[PDB]
């Protein structure tokens, strides 16, 4: 079920909390209440990016899990001459 | 980038004594080392094992890349505590984006924020942070002896000064002169090991070695000895420098004896450097057929030294009652596992090896910003212990003992669960990110025969795991030895705050007491994200493993 | 934490829980006790497991008629 | 005393067929083969990547 | 989403609903635990649905969600045939834990709360996730929750006791650990269905057997490796010694039923003698000294390695009997074991303080409903019939003697031995004398929370003995696939 | 004979009972084969429960002349008990005897 950005959008919301404990500062005072949206949106900003990242990995290890099996079909083949 | 940051911050800092620019100086630095990320990002658009530099002195590999921006973004969060102060004030009052972008808040802050403080007021650290970072990626970016042996004296040299800049405690000129000497045995060992390379080689092209010894790769006058002993003189000079057993006595000594903020970055870039550097002498010496050099490899010093590691590391930090010394026994057992998967040179252990540098390098670091951040917590507390009465330059290290952590989950619960998470992923429980880094490394060496090492490295985590607990122990299981500060807590007495708007006109005065005083949140939000990352790794796990998966293939592929 | 009923604590009773309970700390090798811990541990599982081992797969009875035998080895 | 109420009402008849309640459960829970498409496609998809890995891991140094 | 994540997730709000409580209202401690004793609830209620919707007779793992985004270490959960009941048990037996420290819990109800709730999410992951990388990964975590439980709610010699249930656990599993991870490299992966079908060479399938049955025999646990179980069961809190009792110990057993029965058939079959010598030994030695016990809930704790020993030479006993009988002795111990914890280490120690025995002595005379319910707890530890502790003896002891006739009849002795030391301890307790002297105050009887907490565990396992089919129906299609053999003229029909 | 309810149809087994001319990766396949190999187990299995119900049926029926007039329905048991045992579908599974 783990969506890249939903994930890093709740990622972002409990650094926020996890801050609030480590300070002992109380969650949810009305005045910071924008604190969420901003560690929960840059949460997101972030897995937009590994999102990107991620479509370039594959297509790295799926170019070189191709080049592997290149590699060694042509190997084979001189073998059997 | 590094090298006009240098000379620039070198240029303003030689026209000022002002110890006040300290913060500013500090604070530039880290804007500095976000450029030289920039440039290593956009460097970073090539496949290709290395590309050589500036006449073949250099060069620059995906692996040299993504390390040098690791290097500065673990910088940049070590840069941190020497540029924001310790402590804060909060009040609901001052909390909204408005508040925080066009009002000011105006109070005595000099002795809540320790504005004057040691760490406040050396205006060369930055400088010198920098210079080892220079010479810690010029070292990843070696391709000839020559240069590793200047990068690696621009690395050391730099760490000695570090070690020795808080001039007036009698423990760091201790701890930077027992460093300075015996590393300098240290470099003397590295000499005579690329001094031999170039007599019986006639280059210093490390690319000329590699093609020498590949040759020499068959299955009578010029056997190649040379390379495989010169080759373990050069790594016991740096089997001191990562302080791998059986050359680790110093590490213990010199960690406990400078100061928390400075041991933080003393105890994590070299190591980074030094194994990257490492692992591409390892992987291009390698005799793939089976020959009598092979019997005589070089990286034998590495079992040996990882077998060492894994014991001495482990067993010495069970009757260590100091946090310092504990940090360092525990480092001590960590290079063991790195040392093991450099050792067993194969994709998985090389993908094993990438991936337990990093995480154990934010896990250390983690470990280190807790401590420092405890014992700034202690401000508004008070003690009546003897022993903590009696130790020493208590204002560079504050935390020195395991038992002041007695009983810190009654001070500060989510901090002290922070250093849980942390603690126990140095011990490798599930589903920590710690456990995974251990797992991949044995799963590696599981199938590579190493099956001997394997069993070591359990039998040797169960008995570090038991000084781990000791210090869990001590802050869940006992109660607090330290008492709020009955003055700082009586209700007769509270500092003014005075609220202004965009122009020095007052709106709101407050009066504030000792509960009124916080952690800074860049210390609190840095804790935050590596106790998290460390917490939900499983979630989280496919970019960064498949970072490690494509530069293994990247380096044994062709 | 809360607090439980008056008990006649009993100094003998007490102590003989002490003992008993930190007992562990006190134990050496001896003539006869290794001779205890070696029949105990060692000799009388090694007795079991020899006898599992000789008689494995040796008897069923699952259907065995008039005319046929319980052992099958 | 409510044991044999509800006894009752759980018969379905001598020859009648399943009681409306009867059949109510058995739709919910029928599940035909949404389970073993699921688990054929999933176990498919690791095998594959059982398979990738174990090309990367054992490609020639 | 899966019936499965929500199983997961409600005690994860729990968890979140505890903590930000002092946010929104000095909250009264006692809302804490009517959250953390709904959520529970909850989980048992969601378990229940499953179990109505689940089908006795499909081999496919039910209630499987599509994920299509493989990553390295992804989560897979399923609910099969013998998974199914081991979750019934844990989300029956969670808020009955939570009810028995409903007063006992002091300081830190929120810490207490938070452990208990997080330990409920990692162990219903344990028998929910779909490969063996995951079972370890969730059979490990719950390693710092019991480690700080024990130490921050314990008795007096908790840290000792910490300490041997931390260093124990982990020296096994490291050990199943490399047999885990061999599997994967030569498999390529730990997912169920691919990796059952997977065969192993003869050596690899012996080598593979140690290091998980050394794992395995550290957390039955059998004697000899069981003084972590004594420490760590009577120091813990009275919620952590049921969960450890009912629900931790049986992890174990559920591990042969995923990692040694099913892929290391020929390897099981050939170890059996030494499995059963140890398991006889173990039933042997851990009946003498807890007849010898002193402390009332040492005593409890002890029998436990009495029984684990008969339902872990069920499950190596090739049986159909066997292996089912051995499901469900461990699933009534997990009742009767949590019932005679309560009886001594929650309405005993509560009252007087002290666990030794020898300040014990008739309390029938002034405690008539502790005495009744204490003596069909008694009975059904002796496997007294009507119980389904009889029907779990009964079944694993014939499975294991059919396989070996000389181990299952020295496991056979477990009726004389075990009926010798659960009277032993109610005479001496319920009966035996007037009331003991020692106390200088007269003791009340079962409260109503005592009353209803003991009411309801020694309803399961009575229930379920006389109509044992409610869990022997759904255990019948899927554990006949983890036998291994065949018959001369039923094999290879054409 | 009696006919079979709707109930018997999603649990009969699609094909017959080996693992002979299979393809292991096909899952689908797979699962099929080890569902009907213990389908035939269970039934020759409940055979002999229904051959002991009809045998008690006789020994109360006749008693005395019990030895005499229900033998045959003894028989039929007694082949059964030394055959129908669910034994599971992994050794065959596992290993191939191809006669
Ligand atoms: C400008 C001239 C000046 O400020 O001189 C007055 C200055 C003192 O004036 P001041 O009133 O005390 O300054 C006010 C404050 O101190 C504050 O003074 P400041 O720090 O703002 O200015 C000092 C000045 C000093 O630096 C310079 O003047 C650059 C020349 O500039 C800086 O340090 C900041 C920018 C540094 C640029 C670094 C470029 C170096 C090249 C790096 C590699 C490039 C590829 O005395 C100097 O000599 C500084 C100039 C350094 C001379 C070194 C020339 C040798 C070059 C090798
Ligand atoms: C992997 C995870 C990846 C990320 C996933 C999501 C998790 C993170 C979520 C975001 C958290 C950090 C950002 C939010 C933040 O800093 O809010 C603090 C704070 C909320 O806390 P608070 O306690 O309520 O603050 C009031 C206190 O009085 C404040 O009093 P004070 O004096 O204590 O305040 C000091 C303040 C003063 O600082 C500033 O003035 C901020 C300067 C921002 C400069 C922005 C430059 C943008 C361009 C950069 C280059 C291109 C990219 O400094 C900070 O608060 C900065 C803390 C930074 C902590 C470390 C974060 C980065 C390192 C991450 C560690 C990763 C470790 C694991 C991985 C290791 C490597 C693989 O909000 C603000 O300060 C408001 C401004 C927020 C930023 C500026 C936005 C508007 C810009 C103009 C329009
Ligand atoms: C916190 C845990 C989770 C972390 C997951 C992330 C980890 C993986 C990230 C891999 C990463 C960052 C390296 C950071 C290293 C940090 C230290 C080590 C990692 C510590 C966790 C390196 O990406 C490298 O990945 C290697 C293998 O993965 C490949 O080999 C390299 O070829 C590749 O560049 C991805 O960087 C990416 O940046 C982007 C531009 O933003 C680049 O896109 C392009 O760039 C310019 C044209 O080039 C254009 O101007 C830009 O418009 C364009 O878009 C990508 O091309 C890529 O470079
Ligand atoms: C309070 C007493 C209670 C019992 C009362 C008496 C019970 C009597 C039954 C004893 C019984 C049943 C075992 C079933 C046990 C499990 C059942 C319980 C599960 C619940 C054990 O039978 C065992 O007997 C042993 C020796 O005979 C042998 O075991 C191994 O031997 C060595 C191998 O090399 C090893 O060295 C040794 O280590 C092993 O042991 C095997 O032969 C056999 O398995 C069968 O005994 C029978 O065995 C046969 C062949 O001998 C014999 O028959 C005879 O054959 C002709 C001469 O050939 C005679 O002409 C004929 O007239 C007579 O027919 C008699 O012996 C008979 O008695
Ligand atoms: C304090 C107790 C110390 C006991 C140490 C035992 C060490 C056993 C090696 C561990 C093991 C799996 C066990 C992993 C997890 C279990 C944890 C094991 C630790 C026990 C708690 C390696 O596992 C790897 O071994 C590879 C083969 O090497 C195979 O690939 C796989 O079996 C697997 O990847 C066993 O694999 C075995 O494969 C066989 C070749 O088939 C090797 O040759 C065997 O020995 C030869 C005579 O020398 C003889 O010719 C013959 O008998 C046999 O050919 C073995 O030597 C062994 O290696
Ligand atoms: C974490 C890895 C670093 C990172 O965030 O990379 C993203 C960024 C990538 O930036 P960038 O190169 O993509 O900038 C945008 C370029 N265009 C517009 C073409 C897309 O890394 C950096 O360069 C940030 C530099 C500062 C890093 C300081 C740490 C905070
Ligand atoms: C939990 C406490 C249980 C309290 C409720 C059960 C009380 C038992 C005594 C009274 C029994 C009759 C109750 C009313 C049922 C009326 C009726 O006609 O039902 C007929 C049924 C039998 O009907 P049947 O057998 O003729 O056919 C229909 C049932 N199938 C086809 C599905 C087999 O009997 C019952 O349902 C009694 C209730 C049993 C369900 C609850 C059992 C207790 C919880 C077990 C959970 C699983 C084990 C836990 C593992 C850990
Ligand atoms: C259901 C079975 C029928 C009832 C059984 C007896 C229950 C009587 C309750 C009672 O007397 O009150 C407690 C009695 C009440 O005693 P009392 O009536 O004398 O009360 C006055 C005296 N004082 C207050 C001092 C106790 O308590 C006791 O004295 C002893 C308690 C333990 C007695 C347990 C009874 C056995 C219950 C299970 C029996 C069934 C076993 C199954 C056999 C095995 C199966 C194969
Ligand atoms: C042995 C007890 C036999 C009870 C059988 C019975 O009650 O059956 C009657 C009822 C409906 O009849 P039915 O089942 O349909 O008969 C044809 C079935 N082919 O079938 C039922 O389902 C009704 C069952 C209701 C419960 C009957 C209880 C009988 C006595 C058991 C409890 C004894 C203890 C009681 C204590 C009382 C204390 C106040």
């Amino acid at each position: 079920m783990v969506n890249r950005i939903l994930f890093w959008t709740g990622f972002g919301l409990a650094v926020r909390f996890w801050q609030l404990g480590i300070e002992m500062r109380p969650f949810f005072n009305r005045k910071s209440l924008w604190a969420y949206p901003l560690f929960g949106g840059v949460g997101a900003s972030f897995g937009y990016w590994l999102q990107s990242i991620d479509e370039k990995q594959t297509k790295m290890l799926e170019e070189r899990k191709q080049a592997i099996l290149e590699k060694r079909a042509r190997r084979a083949q001189r073998q059997a001459e | 980038m590094i090298m006009i940051s240098i000379l620039s911050l070198l240029l303003s800092t030689s026209v000022t004594l002002r110890r006040d620019m300290s913060i500013l100086f500090n604070r530039i630095s880290i804007i500095a080392l976000a450029y030289c990320i920039l440039h290593d990002t956009m460097s970073l658009s090539f496949i290709s094992k290395g590309i050589g530099l500036h006449g073949g002195l250099l060069h620059i590999t995906n692996l040299t890349q993504i390390f040098h921006i690791f290097i500065f973004i673990i910088s940049i969060l070590i840069l941190q505590l020497t540029s924001f102060y310790p402590r804060k004030v909060w009040i609901p009052e001052y909390s909204s984006l408005k508040d925080i972008f066009f009002n000011k808040i105006l109070y005595y802050r000099t002795k809540i924020i320790n504005k004057m403080g040691e760490h406040m007021k050396i205006i060369e650290y930055p400088l010198i942070l920098l210079f080892v970072i220079s010479g810690a990626v010029f070292l990843i970016s070696t391709n000839d002896l020559v240069s590793i042996f200047l990068s690696i004296e621009l690395q050391s040299y730099g760490l000695y000064l570090l070690s020795t800049i808080y001039r007036n405690s009698e423990l760091s000129t201790t701890g930077g002169l027992i460093y300075f000497l015996l590393g300098g045995l240290s470099s003397c060992f590295i000499l005579l090991g690329t001094s031999l390379l170039y007599v019986n080689s006639g280059t210093t092209s490390l690319d000329g070695l590699y093609i020498l010894n590949s040759i020499s790769d068959v299955n009578s006058w010029y056997k190649p000895y040379y390379l495989n002993f010169s080759l373990l003189i050069f790594s016991i000079g740096f089997l001191f420098k990562v302080s791998a057993a059986p050359f680790h006595f110093w590490s213990p000594d010199v960690y406990d004896a400078i100061p928390t903020i400075v041991t933080t970055f003393v105890a994590i870039i070299a190591k980074i450097s030094i194994f990257i550097f490492l692992l591409e002498l390892v992987y291009y010496t390698n005799s793939n057929a089976n020959s009598y050099l092979s019997e005589f490899s070089w990286t034998y010093a590495l079992l040996i030294s990882s077998l060492l590691s894994l014991i001495i590391g482990t067993v010495v930090g069970l009757t260590q009652f100091r946090i310092k010394r504990l940090l360092a026994y525990s480092t001590i057992s960590h290079v063991g596992f790195i040392l093991l998967a450099l050792s067993v040179s194969s994709i998985e252990s090389t993908q094993a090896f990438i991936f337990y540098l990093i995480q154990y390098s934010i896990s250390n670091l983690n470990a280190f910003f807790i401590l420092i951040t405890i014992g700034f917590s202690l401000y508004g507390y008070v003690t009546n212990n003897k022993e903590y009465k009696s130790l020493l330059d208590k204002n560079n290290s504050p935390i020195q003992l395991i038992s002041q952590l007695k009983g810190y989950f009654y001070i500060n619960p989510l901090l002290s669960l922070s250093l849980a998470i942390t603690i126990f992923s140095f011990v490798g429980v599930p589903p920590l990110v710690g456990f995974f880094a251990k797992q991949m490394v044995l799963s590696a060496a599981l199938d590579n025969g190493y099956i001997f090492l394997s069993l070591i490295a359990i039998i040797t985590s169960v008995i570090g795991a038991v000084y781990y607990l000791n210090v869990i122990k001590e802050i869940f299981f006992y109660s607090p030895e330290h008492e709020v500060n009955p003055v700082l807590n009586e209700s007769d007495s509270n500092f003014s705050l005075r609220i202004l708007n965009e122009k020095n006109v007052l709106i709101r005065s407050v009066l504030l007491k000792g509960r009124n005083i916080f952690i800074s949140s860049p210390f609190s939000i840095t804790i935050s994200i590596i106790t998290n990352v460390i917490l939900l790794f499983i979630f989280m796990n496919k970019e960064w493993l498949s970072m490690g998966t494509i530069l293994v293939q990247i380096l044994f592929s062709a | 934490g809360l607090q439980h009923y008056k008990i006649a604590m009993d100094p003998a009773l007490v102590r003989l829980g002490s003992m008993i309970s930190n007992r562990y700390k006190y134990f050496r090798w001896t003539k006869r006790t290794a001779l205890v811990s070696f029949m105990y541990v060692v000799v009388v599982p090694s007795t079991i497991g020899y006898l599992a081992y000789k008689t494995d797969g040796l008897w069923d009875l699952r259907a065995k008629r008039r005319g046929d035998l319980i052992s099958e080895r | 005393a409510s044991s044999f109420v509800i006894y009752n009402i759980s018969r379905p008849g001598p020859n009648g067929e399943p009681s409306s309640l009867h059949k109510w459960f058995s739709k919910i829970s029928d599940y035909k083969d949404e389970w073993e498409t699921r688990n054929t496609l999933m176990a498919a998809a690791l095998e594959q990547a059982a398979h990738d890995k174990h090309l990367l891991l054992t490609a020639e140094r | 989403m899966s019936l499965l994540y929500v199983l997961l997730i409600i005690p994860i709000i729990g968890i979140f609903l505890i903590s930000t409580i002092d946010s929104f209202y000095f909250f009264n401690v006692s809302y804490y635990k009517k959250i953390a004793l709904i959520t529970t609830i909850l989980n048992l209620i969601v378990s229940l649905i499953i179990y109505i919707l689940f089908d006795f007779s499909n081999n496919q793992f039910q209630f499987i969600q599509e994920n299509l985004d493989l990553s390295f270490y992804d989560i897979y959960l399923g609910v099969d045939g013998v998974s199914i009941y081991f979750v019934l048990l844990t989300t029956i037996i969670m808020p009955i834990a939570l009810v028995s420290n409903w007063n006992s819990i002091t300081n830190n109800i929120k810490s207490y709360l938070i452990i208990m709730l997080l330990l409920e999410t990692l162990l219903l992951a344990v028998f929910l996730v779909l490969d063996v990388l995951l079972f370890y990964i969730f059979f490990e975590s719950i390693l710092p929750p019991l480690f700080i439980l024990i130490g921050l709610f314990g008795s007096s010699n908790k840290v000792r006791a910490s300490f041997y249930i931390f260093l124990y656990t982990l020296l096994g599993s490291l050990f199943l650990l490399l047999s885990i991870l061999t599997m994967s490299s030569i498999v390529g992966t730990t997912y169920f269905d691919v990796l059952l079908k997977s065969s192993f060479e003869y050596t690899t399938q012996l080598f593979l057997f140690f290091g998980i049955f050394i794992a395995f025999a550290v957390k039955t646990p059998v004697w000899g490796l069981n003084s972590w179980l004594l420490r760590a069961h009577v120091e813990s809190p009275l919620g952590g010694s049921i969960v450890l009792a009912a629900i931790v110990l049986k992890l174990s057993l559920y591990g042969v039923f995923r990692l040694i029965l099913p892929i290391l058939p020929q390897a099981s079959l050939n170890l059996t003698y030494i499995v059963y010598a140890i398991g006889a030994i173990t039933v042997l030695y851990a009946s003498f000294s807890t007849l010898r016990t002193v402390d009332v809930k040492e005593l409890i704790a002890y029998s436990s390695v009495a029984h684990a020993a008969i339902y872990l030479m069920g499950v190596f006993s090739n049986t159909i009997q066997g292996l089912e009988g051995a499901i469900l002795l461990g699933l009534a111990h997990g009742f009767v074991s949590s019932g005679l914890f309560i009886c001594a280490g929650g309405i005993l120690y509560d009252r007087t303080g002290t666990r030794l025995i020898y300040f014990f002595r008739g309390l029938t005379q002034i405690m008539p409903l502790f005495s009744l319910f204490f003596f069909i707890l008694c009975l059904g530890n002796a496997g007294t019939p009507l119980t389904l502790n009889f029907v779990g003896e009964f079944m694993s002891l014939y499975g294991t003697l059919e396989r070996l006739p000389i181990a299952g009849m020295l496991a056979s002795t477990s009726i004389i031995f075990s009926a010798a030391y659960s009277i032993y301890m109610y005479n001496r307790i319920a009966f035996g004398g007037s009331v003991s002297l020692y106390f200088i105050d007269c003791f009340r009887d079962l409260t109503k929370r005592e009353f209803f907490i003991l009411f309801t565990l020694v309803s399961f396992t009575v229930i379920l003995g006389i109509y044992p089919s409610f869990v022997l129906d759904g255990l019948h299609y899927n554990i006949s696939s983890v036998v291994y053999g065949i018959e001369p003229n039923a094999s290879y029909l054409t | 004979p009696t006919p079979e309810s709707e109930a018997f149809l999603a649990k009969k087994p699609q094909v017959p009972p080996t693992f002979d001319g299979v393809d292991y990766e096909d899952n689908k396949r797979l699962k099929q084969a080890q569902d009907a190999i213990i389908r035939e187990q269970w039934v020759q299995v409940m055979m002999g429960r229904l051959v002991r119900e009809e045998l008690s049926k006789c020994y109360y029926r006749e008693g005395v002349n019990h030895l005499e007039k229900c033998g045959k329905l003894r028989e039929r048991y007694l082949q059964l008990l030394a055959n129908a045992k669910v034994k599971g579908y992994l050794f065959e599974q596992q290993n191939y005897w191809s006669k």
